[PDB]
RNA sequence: AGGGGAUCGAAGAUGAUCAGAUACCGUCGUAGUCUUAACCAUAAACUAUGCCGACUAGGGAUCGGGUGGUGUUUUUUUAAUGACCCACUCGGCACCUUACGAGAAAUCAAAGUCUUUGGGUUCUGGGGGGAGUAUGGUCGCAAGGCUGAAACUUAAAGGAAUUG
């Protein structure tokens, strides 16, 4: 959200769900960042280091946290099988 | 002498988040006004509205008084703060700190040319609260806070320069105009404009960086 | 009984966005339906879509983003007089910066930044943010 | 649910559905070639008759009607096309 | 949409049905009907002359007690006969 | 990202299998359940236990991810499901909760129950309800055992499981805890069929 | 006084100065 | 009724919480600990007090109370942890439904292989 | 306002079902809306059953109930029966006791 | 206007009750209550919630139709039947839980998809009383129905929830 030259204008650009792309606003104190752990060579799950999902707090209050879960991660690439595009 | 309880708390003390622009990018839920003392020190209050409730009780009446505050800057951070108690400088006190925890952030916009400073709304907003619809709108420059008193005193407090407002219901029942108002200027951050439609990358949380200099003893 | 088949189309997207879904199949189509399918995806607010072929009057999947808060259809096509435009776009869109009202004019189904540029006008047919 | 193929959907979940709720309508109903082995050629019925069907020579019966899927008539056979 | 015609041809409809409920104002209605030419000791107009018949001593209203000194006037253009206040301390004692 | 040998493995599922962590729900099947795999007659639901293992994964693959590994927390008010977070937070880093919860656990400081943690783990978010709602005052993640028939309400991650009783919640409780050190920590490679016995988390009795 | 018999008030009251009016048609 | 007071009880709750070596089944040591390790100011509300933490105390090393946790329960808890040694692979083979090895074959791969029917 | 979803008492999809009588007070009242028991009870009674057997013929005979369903009138119902009156929720059970 | 007139029973008469008791409770019992031919057109005629169309969320029962089955029970010689059972699917009368959402609230799968205000269409309301009164028209044997004002008065009347 610039401005007449350049220059960063408006502070605090928000996040965003994952699933739904909305913005997860401040309030939002039922919304959730997952940090999935990043694994190298026989197990050893490297601290501080993650693959990261947002998800809204209209979306797990809806129940759809397990499912959209399951195919962000799954088509991001750690699962295989458990999801289905179709129904 | 402080002591703060909760992780939150703790880290900020400890200097380690800067600003409440942090806390609300990941949303964190405060509990401990010096939080929002600390990182947000220019603050004035005002002390909106006072009126007398009561209450029967089975030996004796109860005539607690409300009292409404509202606390900001004039810089983007907005608190709506409401509390009864049986003394007025009590409800004001408790209201006060209320008021410090409620803060949620603003955003502000432009009437529509990219020149300096914003002044006016990203969009019209609404907010209502029991039967009062408060609808702000974006407005040109100079235009002014085209709104009743108290409404002003709130958005004047929020940072807004020129903005146009528009009330539905029994607006004379200032308790939930206010907290309409509220929820007005707080949906400001909730409202999808195209230029948000660029994707940030997802930051890790102040919880999770400074973990340890976190945590109980 | 089935009034504007564009205002069902419009809506089940809305409802379908405001329940955080990813998809509508819309239902029956047609020229203007897609025609506004068309700009709405012009300018980011859905993916992309799909004709299915009943051999009827048709189906549409819709495939959508998040980035759409309303898209409403004028339920009466008003006409609209080139100056009559400022108006419009005035009452029914959150900020003079973005978002658009689509029309019809004799030079085809376009949103009124379009119509302002090419100069012409019509009636009003809805509206996207 | 929140997020799913609607354009190529399980073939299962489509074939318990009402004939007018599919992707595509289509009936599902059928025809078939029957028999009453006292002759040698084989009339072709629709599965829901409506008409009780009577053979071509012989008046013999065939099916009785019903409220869908006709009642094929003792002994008889059927292939489906 | 509840009620209202949305039509674009509804305008005649949507008229008449605005005319016949603008008779539920009270304003409009007593605009229409000439009630302040018609009924109405004034004739319409803002004052008017009359000459004093009676002094009386109008009771106050609960939860008020008072003697509150009004004039019987007859309107000098209209013979219509009306009670009328006289203010401040006194001024009973001016009319006759 | 998928790592090698972390196929569901033969002895794991003969592990279950005994456990009973399959045998799902009756006619009760909550909607935001595609963990199934073909009705078995007579009013049962078989879980295809495939996914279950790859959902443990996941499981531990975020528990093991908390730079704190105890300011993650494990609940069960279910008697079955307290004799296993105890062990299951033996082992790992972990604070439990058994027993009864106790409300104003996660909003008010107040409280001497609080707790404040980046991650929760619940065995039955029937019984646990209280804490799944808490968590959600307050942007926590949630780990859950889920049958065919649980709330998904505000829980991300399922692992589909068998709440009807016996060893399943201990079994996969084992299985959490097993994981999570396979990961980052204190074990080991392969097969490594693990010192410590799957009944040693379990309800006990009379 | 109940609805009802008020209604029935003026319902008689009515027939009242239906018969009087009568008098002088 | 000799039913004791909250500050009876809430004394006595806080006094087995952080002081329970030292302490006995004895109310007649346990008034002197009182004394020395407690501020009172009535003879009366010490001993009403004492005799219960007493009381709270003699059933403790009969099982535990609710509402008193010294912590050295917990983790007695802790290495009073064990049992097993037998498990649940006997005898045979890991009988399963007609889709359980469905489900299996789907899946995997080896398994000892026992089917069963069902009925209404 | 409103203070029942059933309102009176059982009745959608009809519009008039048919008025009972009350067995207490005889006040009609609309079959659905009735408030009706069983009243099974011995012919006998209590003590009664030993002296009757014991000077009877037939060996313990057999013994034959009375049968007769009873129709209650609400204010009839309430001012004995069942009803007492419940708490804004319990109100809404249906189930028995 | 005929018939019918068992029953219960506006009116009336009574016995008690009451300070009174034109009533409540008891008795007598006219009209009525039923029926034919004709009128009348009103009910809290109520779901106090217009109709048509779309969309938005879960669950178990049930009513009618249908489809699927090496289902149960019926024995005979297997079936054929019928009744039952289990899964689905239309269209019913409803209940449950949630509530994204709506409301002043109670509550509401509509009373939702509304200041981010427009699918189509019908009707009614615009403070309270005056008053459904006056008046004219009109329908009716009547009783009455439909249509239906004003002067004047008045600062509240009202709704839902709370504490007493
Ligand atoms: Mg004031
Ligand atoms: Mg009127
Ligand atoms: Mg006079
Ligand atoms: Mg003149
Ligand atoms: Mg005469
Ligand atoms: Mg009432
Ligand atoms: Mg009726
Ligand atoms: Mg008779
Ligand atoms: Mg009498
Ligand atoms: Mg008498
Ligand atoms: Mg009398
Ligand atoms: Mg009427
Ligand atoms: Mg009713
Ligand atoms: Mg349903
Ligand atoms: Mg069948
Ligand atoms: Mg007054
Ligand atoms: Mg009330
Ligand atoms: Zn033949
Ligand atoms: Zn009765």
């Amino acid at each position: 959200m610039e401005n007449d030259k350049g220059q960063l204008v408006e502070l605090y650009v928000p996040r965003k769900c994952s699933a739904t792309n909305r913005i997860i606003k401040a309030d939002d104190h039922a919304s959730v960042q997952i940090n999935v752990a990043k694994v190298d060579e026989e197990g050893r799950a490297i601290p501080g280091e993650y693959v990261t999902y947002a998800l809204s707090g209209y979306v797990r209050s809806r129940g759809e946290s397990d499912d959209s879960l399951n195919r962000l991660a799954q088509n991001d690439g750690l699962l295989k099988n458990v999801w289905s595009y179709s129904r | 002498g402080w002591v703060p309880v909760t992780k939150l708390g703790r880290l900020v003390k400890a200097g380690k988040i800067t600003t409440i622009e942090e806390i609300f990018l990941h949303s964190l839920p405060v509990k401990e006004f010096q939080i929002i003392d600390t990182l947000l020190p220019g603050l004035q209050d005002e002390v909106m509205n006072i009126k007398p409730v009561q209450k029967q009780t089975r030996a004796g009446q109860r005539t607690r008084f409300k009292a409404v505050v509202v606390v900001g800057d004039s810089n983007g951070h907005v608190g709506l703060g409401i509390k009864t108690a049986k003394e007025v400088a009590g409800a004001i006190r408790a209201g006060i700190i209320i008021a410090k925890l409620s803060v949620i952030p603003i955003r502000r916009g432009y009437w529509g040319t990219n020149l300096g400073q914003p002044h006016s709304l990203a969009t019209k907003t609404t907010g209502k609260c029991g039967s009062v619809t408060v609808r702000l709108i974006p407005a040109p420059r100079g235009s002014g806070i085209v709104a009743s008193p108290a409404v002003k005193k709130l958005l004047q407090l929020a940072g807004v320069e020129d903005v146009y407002t528009q009330s539905n219901g029994k607006t004379r029942t200032l308790e939930n105009t206010l907290k309409a108002a509220f929820v007005a200027i707080g949906n400001t951050y909730g409202f999808l404009t195209p230029n948000l439609w660029a994707e940030q990358p997802l930051p890790v949380s102040p919880l999770d960086i400074y973990s340890d200099e976190a945590s109980a003893q | 009984t089935r009034s504007s088949v564009l205002a069902d189309a419009l809506n089940a997207i809305n409802n379908a966005e405001k329940t955080g879904k990813r998809q509508v199949l819309i239902r029956p189509s047609s020229k203007v339906i897609i025609k506004f399918l068309q700009v709405m995806q012009k300018h980011g607010y859905i993916g992309e879509f799909e004709y299915i072929d009943d051999h009827r009057s048709g189906k549409i999947v819709v495939q959508l983003n998040g980035r759409l808060n309303k898209c409403g259809v004028i339920s009466p096509r008003f006409n609209v007089k080139i100056g009559d435009i400022e108006k419009w776009t005035a009452n029914l869109l959150p900020a003079r910066q973005f978002g658009y009202v689509i029309l019809t004019t004799s030079a085809g189904i376009m949103d009124h930044e379009e119509a302002r540029r090419k100069h012409v006008s019509g009636k009003i047919l809805g509206f996207v943010y | 649910v929140l997020v799913q193929d609607l354009l190529h959907p399980t073939a299962a979940s489509e074939a318990r559905k009402h004939k007018l709720k599919t992707l595509v309508q289509g009936p599902r109903s059928y025809f078939l070639d029957v028999k009453c082995p006292g002759c040698l050629n084989i009339t072709t019925v629709f599965s829901h008759a409506q008409t009780a069907v009577t053979c071509e020579s012989c008046s013999t019966i065939l099916c009785t009607p019903t409220g869908g899927k006709a009642k094929l008539s003792e002994g008889t056979s059927f292939r489906r096309k | 949409g509840k009620g209202k015609p949305r039509g674009l041809n509804s305008a005649r409809k949507l008229r008449v049905h605005r005319r016949n409920n603008r008779w539920a104002e009270n304003n409009y209605k007593k605009r229409l009907l000439g009630t302040a030419f018609k009924s109405s000791p004034f004739g319409g107009s803002s004052h008017a002359k009359g000459i004093v018949l009676e002094k009386l001593g109008i009771e106050s209203k609960q939860p008020n007690s008072a003697i509150r000194k009004c004039v019987r006037v007859q309107l000098i253009k209209n013979g219509k006969k009306v009670t009328a206040f006289v203010p401040n301390d006194g001024c009973l004692n001016f009319v006759d | 990202s998928l790592p090698a040998t972390f196929d569901l493995t033969p002895e794991d599922a003969q592990l279950l299998l005994a456990a009973n962590t399959h045998l799902g729900a009756r006619n009760v099947q909550v909607h935001q359940e595609p963990y199934v795999f073909n009705a078995r007659p007579d009013g049962v639901h078989v879980i295809n236990v495939g996914k279950t293992w790859e959902k443990l994964v996941l499981a531990a693959r975020i528990i093991a991810a908390i730079p704190n590994p105890e300011d993650v927390v494990a609940i069960s008010s279910r008697t079955f499901g307290q004799r296993a977070v105890l062990k299951f937070a033996a082992h790992t880093g972990a604070t439990p909760i058994a027993g009864r919860f106790t409300p104003g656990s996660f909003t008010n400081y107040i409280t001497r129950s609080f707790k404040e943690p980046r991650l929760v783990i619940v065995t039955d978010p029937r019984s646990d309800a209280q804490a799944i709602k808490e968590a959600s005052y307050v942007n926590i993640p949630v780990i859950a055992l889920t049958d065919l028939d649980s709330p998904s309400e505000f829980v991300d991650v399922a692992i589909p499981c068998n709440n009807r009783g016996k060893h399943s919640i201990g079994l996969i409780w084992y299985l959490l805890a097993r994981e999570v050190l396979r990961l980052r920590g204190a074990l080991v490679d392969r097969t490594q069929p693990w010192s410590i016995m799957p009944d040693l988390y379990f309800y006990r009795d009379p | 006084m109940r609805a009802k018999w008020r209604k029935k008030r003026t319902r008689r009251l009515k027939r009242k100065r239906r018969k009087v009016r009568a008098r002088s048609k | 009724g000799r039913v004791r007071t909250k500050t009876v009880k809430r004394a006595s709750k806080a006094l087995i919480e952080r002081y329970y070596p030292k302490l006995t089944l004895d109310f007649q040591t346990n008034k002197r600990l009182c004394d020395e390790i407690a501020t009172i100011q009535s003879k009366r509300l010490r001993n009403k007090i004492a005799g219960y933490t007493t009381h709270l105390m003699k059933r403790i090393q009969k099982g535990p109370v609710r509402g008193i946790s010294f912590k050295l329960q917990e983790e007695e808890r802790e290495r009073k942890d064990q049992y097993v040694p037998e498990v649940s692979r006997s005898n045979g083979v890991l009988n399963v439904d007609n889709q359980t090895s469905d489900l299996v074959k789907s899946l995997g791969l080896k398994l000892p292989l026992s089917v069963i029917n069902v009925s209404a | 306002p409103k203070k029942r979803a059933s309102n009176g008492r059982n009745k959608k999809g009809r519009g008039h079902v048919k008025p009972v009588r009350c067995v207490n007070c005889s006040k009609s009242i609309p079959k659905d809306k009735a408030i009706k028991r069983m009243a099974i009870r011995n012919i006998v009674e209590a003590a009664a059953v030993r002296d009757l057997s014991e000077a009877s013929v037939y060996p313990e005979y057999a013994l034959p109930k009375t049968y007769n369903k009873l129709h209650y009138c609400v204010s009839c119902a309430i001012h004995a029966r069942i009803v007492r009156v419940r708490s804004r929720e319990d109100r809404k059970n249906r189930a028995p006791p």
